[PDB]
């Protein structure tokens, strides 16, 4: 009784939290020509609709079958697999298209504001979604992906493959882009932090601004995600861990899914645009 | 020595001071209040005009009510046709820096100018169809500030010289000018005749002027600041301006001073445009508050606001047959209200 | 110099914008009161017509 | 659909002219434009004629294109307007950079140029414009110290407490005189823009001469740093 009751509290509101957070960035585009011709906001509303499809798809359902402790939906876990493995990997492919777009920007600022338009934006997230559709349904409708209760136990191959395209490949296309981006921000930063000290000398820090913005980015992203694509490749191959484990580290992945929009979409015109609609 | 006629001057406006405060025996206040004020005035878009680059710094709408000139500092002047949203023109402009434009009472032709000093105007009806420069009016030495067409044949101007001037299009050379405002001019406005204009300018007056006499006429100076904007009131006798002293002002022109002043305390930046309703019962006022704010003429009460906007509000124009007004801002849009 | 002309022309305007007839502003009011209610039946940013009739609906 | 002939002439005709406006939005993207500033002695007139190897006269705006690395740039120097620029400058609000030139040689006139360039920086309406500086002829103030004169300490009282940055970096054979006159010049500017706008807008100083065919190239390396800066600040990276 009381841990079903604990348990039933916090799912309850970590799928809230996600589902009104992935709302109010929905919300907010809609209502907003400016955010619309800003082309960076395709792929933070993008992201949001795979965090809101984590939300309502795949979440709220293992949530009753934890508090329950069986699986009521027979015919829907075959359904329900794919779903999961398509928004955790559209989630996670849609934070690998922001960096993509963020180093772009950065690193080539001319040919970026030439040749950047919501044509290239819309290709770039539409690429993102049909990964994701092609790795989930695919292997799953083929029934590639397995070698009452729902069956979320994978082959071999296809856990370890299916890993590299949703999460080793990029997470290191990620750490790159964030490395070559912290790289660019020191050198402007050296000749900012000189003109500063020249006035403030003839008159008579800022780096860990960068460090704790691309800190919290990569560190929220690979603390979620690297505990759960660890076992993911460990479970099947030695088909080595309790399953409550595997279930907590589930339940971490999903949770970056909640912190996805607080981190991407917290920026001045958005919150401006939330206290509008809010009032 | 000079001082002789500073004397003259001083005592000379003493006079007019003093005739003003003769004139005043009462307030617009005072009289309108038995007046059933106007009931909330919730104007919504009707239509968003889209297609521009940059900033649209000017409007004006077609005496058929049907059309609209709009130019932004891309180097584009487009014409509209506000009730199906069609581009009937899009213009290229020889300099991207417009300031102004207008369009002439009869739709033959449209004129616009900016930095570069002249005013170019446009021939829309030419036999091949594919529209051109008709004339270049070069001549004012100092940006060109706002345009109106008199009739096909006269245009005034005023300008960055502290001028206005009248000119022939036909010759392509001014037939007068206007010189008594000190500091650039700002804006322009001809009376419902012809006969008469208002200009006012960054010396924080505004002057009446007679388009044939060629002279002065009246002088006005309430605003303590900069004025961007006026407007003739419908039937010819008053008009209102507004200022980057976050206040509009109306005056009369036989009363010859203030007659209302429009104001709030959650306001305090400039104002860029003024119009009236076609009865003159309602005045509508753009701002760099991104919004619109609508007065009550006669009482000075905020009767609505229009919020369309996501950056500076620079022109405003209400029709010819009183049916909408367009708003042009910053943002790049156009939006017509009702 | 030239500023006795430029103080000469100015006390000419302040002349001649000195000599016009001027009205009571109790006169001037009720003028834009008759306007005003002699037209605002027909002002349709006053009093919304029926989508009907108007073109912007 | 319900058109008649004319209604399909009327949408035909604007999804032509939609057509050329989708193709200008292109070029409009695809070039810089750039404000020249400075005052009669400055040589900006010298500096826009070298520039024209990158390629009425009573019209209130001249226009220089350039290109450098298959980057266009427009240029706008404004003349034959009145000296009171306090409304047109509002047209402005979205260039990518001023570019204000100072003749570095006239120390009478220096604190005119150090006014001017302070009204332009705290504009209301150029808030988030970054300004090249170039404090130019750079030959004439070598001269001028170098010919023993010894007199920017009339003008400027502080430059008998100043000495040169350990930041500066001197060019082969420059003195030490010259070296401290050239940085203390500088830093004056310095002084202003650092002191306001909290990082939304940036000085970008150098030294030269008219003659200087590396001007082009500066343009171009500070419009690359102005446009990584405005992308860091987006994404609170600055
Ligand atoms: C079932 C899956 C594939 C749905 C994925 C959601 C996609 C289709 C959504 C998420 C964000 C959306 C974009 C958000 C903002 C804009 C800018 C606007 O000016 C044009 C539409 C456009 C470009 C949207 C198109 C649809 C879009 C890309
Ligand atoms: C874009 C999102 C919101 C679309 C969601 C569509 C959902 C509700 C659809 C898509 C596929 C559907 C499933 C397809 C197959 C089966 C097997 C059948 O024996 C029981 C119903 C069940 C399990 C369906 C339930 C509803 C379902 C999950
Ligand atoms: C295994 C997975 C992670 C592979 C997909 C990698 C990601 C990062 C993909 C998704 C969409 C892709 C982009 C799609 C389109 C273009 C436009 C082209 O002119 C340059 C490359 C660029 C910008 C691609 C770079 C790689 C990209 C951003
Ligand atoms: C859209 C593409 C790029 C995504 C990657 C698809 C990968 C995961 C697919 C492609 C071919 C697949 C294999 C094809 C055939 C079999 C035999 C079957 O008895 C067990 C699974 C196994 C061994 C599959 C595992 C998954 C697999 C490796
Ligand atoms: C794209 C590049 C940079 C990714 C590099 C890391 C990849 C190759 C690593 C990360 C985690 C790794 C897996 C983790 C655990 C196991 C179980 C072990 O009994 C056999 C190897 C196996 C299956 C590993 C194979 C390689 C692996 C998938
Ligand atoms: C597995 C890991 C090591 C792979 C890392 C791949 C990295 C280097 C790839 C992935 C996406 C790539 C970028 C995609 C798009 C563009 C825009 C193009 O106009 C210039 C190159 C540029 C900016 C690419 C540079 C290299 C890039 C960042
Ligand atoms: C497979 C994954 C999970 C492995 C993760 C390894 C990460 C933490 C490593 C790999 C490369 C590393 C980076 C390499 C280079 C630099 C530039 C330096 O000036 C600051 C540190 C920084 C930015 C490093 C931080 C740590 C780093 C990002
Ligand atoms: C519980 C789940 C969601 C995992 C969350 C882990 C997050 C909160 C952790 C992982 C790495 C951490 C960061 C690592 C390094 C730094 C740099 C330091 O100078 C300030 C703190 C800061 C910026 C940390 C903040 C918290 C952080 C972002
Ligand atoms: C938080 C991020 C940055 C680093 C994650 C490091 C990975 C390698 C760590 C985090 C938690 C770890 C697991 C925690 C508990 C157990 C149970 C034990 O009986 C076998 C090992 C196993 C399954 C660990 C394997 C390694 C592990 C997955
Ligand atoms: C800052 C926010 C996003 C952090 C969210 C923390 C999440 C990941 C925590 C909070 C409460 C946790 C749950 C508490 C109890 C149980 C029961 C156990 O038998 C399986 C795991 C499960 C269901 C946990 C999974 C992880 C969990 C959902
Ligand atoms: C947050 C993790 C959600 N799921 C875990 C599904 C469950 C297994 C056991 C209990 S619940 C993975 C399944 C495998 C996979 C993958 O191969 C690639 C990309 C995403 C995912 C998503
Ligand atoms: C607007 C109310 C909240 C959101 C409800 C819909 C959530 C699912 C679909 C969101 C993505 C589609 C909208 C993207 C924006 C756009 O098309 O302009």
């Amino acid at each position: 009784g009381p841990s079903q009751v604990v348990t039933a509290c916090l799912l309850t509101l970590l799928i809230i939290w996600t589902l009104l957070g992935n709302v109010l960035v929905c919300a907010a585009i809609v209502r907003s020509r400016h955010l619309r011709a800003n082309m960076t906001n395709v792929f933070i509303v993008s992201l949001a609709v795979s965090d809101l499809f984590v939300a309502l798809l795949v979440m709220p359902w293992k949530a009753v079958a934890e508090v329950a402790g069986y699986w009521p939906f027979g015919a829907f876990c075959d359904v329900w697999v794919a779903f999961d493995i398509m928004c955790s990997t559209a989630s996670i492919l849609n934070l690998c298209v922001i960096s993509v777009d963020r180093y772009w920007a950065i690193s080539r600022p001319f040919r970026y504001k030439r040749k950047m338009t919501q044509r290239m934006a819309l290709v770039m997230v539409g690429l993102a979604w049909t990964l994701s559709i092609l790795i989930s349904f695919i292997p799953v409708q083929l029934n590639w992906h397995r070698d009452e209760n729902c069956d979320s136990s994978l082959n071999r191959t296809y856990a370890i493959s299916s890993s590299l395209i949703s999460f080793y490949i990029p997470v290191a296309i990620m750490i790159v882009t964030y490395t070559r981006i912290y790289r660019i921000a020191q050198v402007q930063i050296r000749r900012i932090s000189s003109l500063e000290r020249a006035a403030e000398h003839a008159q008579s820090k800022k780096e860990t601004k960068v460090l704790k913005t691309l800190s919290v980015i990569m560190g929220v992203f690979v603390c979620c995600w690297l505990p759960f694509f660890i076992l993911n490749c460990m479970v099947p191959f030695c088909s080595c861990v309790s399953e409550t484990t595997f279930d907590v580290f589930v339940w971490f992945g999903w949770a970056n899914s909640s912190l996805n929009p607080v981190i991407y979409a917290f920026n001045a015109d958005f919150q401006k645009v939330f206290a509008q609609l809010l009032g | 020595e000079l001082d002789q006629l500073r004397q003259e001057a001083e005592q000379l406006k003493n006079q007019i001071r003093d005739a003003r405060k003769a004139c005043a025996d009462a307030t617009l206040s005072q009289i309108t209040n038995n007046i059933d004020p106007v009931g909330r005035i919730q104007m919504r878009t009707r239509r968003t005009l889209r297609g521009h680059l940059a900033k649209i710094y000017a409007m004006h709408w077609g005496t058929d009510s049907r059309l609209l000139v709009s130019a932004s500092q891309d180097g584009k002047l487009i014409i509209w046709d506000s009730y199906t949203t069609n581009k009937v023109h899009a213009i290229p402009l020889r300099s991207s820096w417009v300031m102004t434009c207008a369009y002439a009472p009869s739709g033959n032709y449209v004129a616009c100018g900016g930095l570069d000093n002249i005013c170019s105007i446009y021939n829309l009806k030419t036999r091949e169809g594919n529209v051109r420069v008709s004339r270049e009016l070069a001549g004012h030495t100092g940006y060109l500030s706002c345009c109106r067409f008199l009739d096909d044949n006269q245009i005034v101007t005023s300008s960055g010289d502290t001028t206005c001037a009248l000119w022939d299009i036909e010759t392509g050379q001014q037939t007068t000018t206007f010189t008594g405002h000190t500091g650039d001019v700002m804006s322009l406005s001809l009376a419902p005749d012809t006969r008469l204009f208002v200009s006012g300018a960054c010396d924080a007056s505004a002057k009446l002027w007679d388009v044939r006499e060629g002279m002065c006429r009246q002088t006005f100076t309430g605003h303590e600041s900069d004025i961007n904007a006026i407007c003739f009131f419908p039937n010819g006798n008053a008009f209102a301006t507004g200022s980057d002293d976050a206040t509009c002002r109306l005056f009369d022109l036989r009363a010859d001073q203030e007659l209302m002043t429009y104001s709030h305390d959650n306001i305090i930046c400039g104002i860029t445009s003024v119009s009236f309703s076609k009865s003159g019962r309602l005045l509508l006022a753009g701002y760099d508050d991104f919004n619109c704010n609508v007065w009550d003429a006669l009482k000075a009460d905020r009767a609505g606001v229009l919020a369309g906007h996501d950056n500076r509000v620079s022109c405003l124009g209400v029709t010819d047959d009183g049916m909408a007004v367009a708003t042009g801002s910053w943002d790049s849009f156009l939006k017509i209200w009702n | 110099t030239a500023s006795i002309a430029q103080a000469r022309k100015l006390v000419e305007q302040l002349k001649m914008e000195a000599n016009i007839d001027r009205i009571k502003v109790s006169k001037a009011a009720a003028d834009l009161m008759a306007y005003c209610e002699a037209h605002a039946k027909e002002d349709p940013l006053l009093t919304p017509v029926p989508a009907s009739e108007n073109p912007f609906r | 659909c319900t058109l008649s002939a004319e209604d399909k002439a009327a949408v035909e005709r604007s999804k032509m002219i939609e057509k050329q406006l989708q193709k200008d939005k292109q070029v409009y993207r695809a070039t810089h434009r750039l404000l020249l500033l400075g005052a009669d002695n400055s040589g900006k007139s010298t500096i826009v004629k070298q520039m024209r190897i990158y390629h009425v006269k009573t019209s209130g705006i001249f226009e220089t294109k350039f290109q450098v690395d298959k980057v266009n740039f427009h240029m706008f120097d404004v003349g034959a307007q009145r000296d009171e620029r306090r409304k047109w400058i509002q047209c402005f609000n979205d260039v990518t950079a001023i570019i204000f030139v100072v003749d570095s040689s006239d120390y009478n006139r220096l604190q005119e140029a150090l006014n001017d360039f302070k009204s332009i920086w705290n504009n209301r309406w150029l808030r988030t414009i970054s300004v090249i500086l170039f404090l130019n002829k750079q030959d004439l103030l070598a001269e001028k110290v170098l010919a023993g004169k010894s007199k920017i300490e009339d003008y400027f009282p502080e430059f008998a407490r100043y000495t040169t940055p350990e930041d500066a970096t001197p060019e082969p054979g420059e003195d030490p005189r010259v070296t401290r006159a050239k940085y203390f010049i500088r830093d004056e500017f310095l002084r202003i823009s650092t002191a306001s706008g909290d990082g939304r807008h940036y000085c970008y100083p150098h030294f030269t001469c008219s003659v200087d065919t590396e001007n082009a190239r500066r343009i171009f390396n500070d419009c690359r740093d102005i446009i990584q800066r405005m992308h860091l600040r987006q994404y609170e990276l600055l």
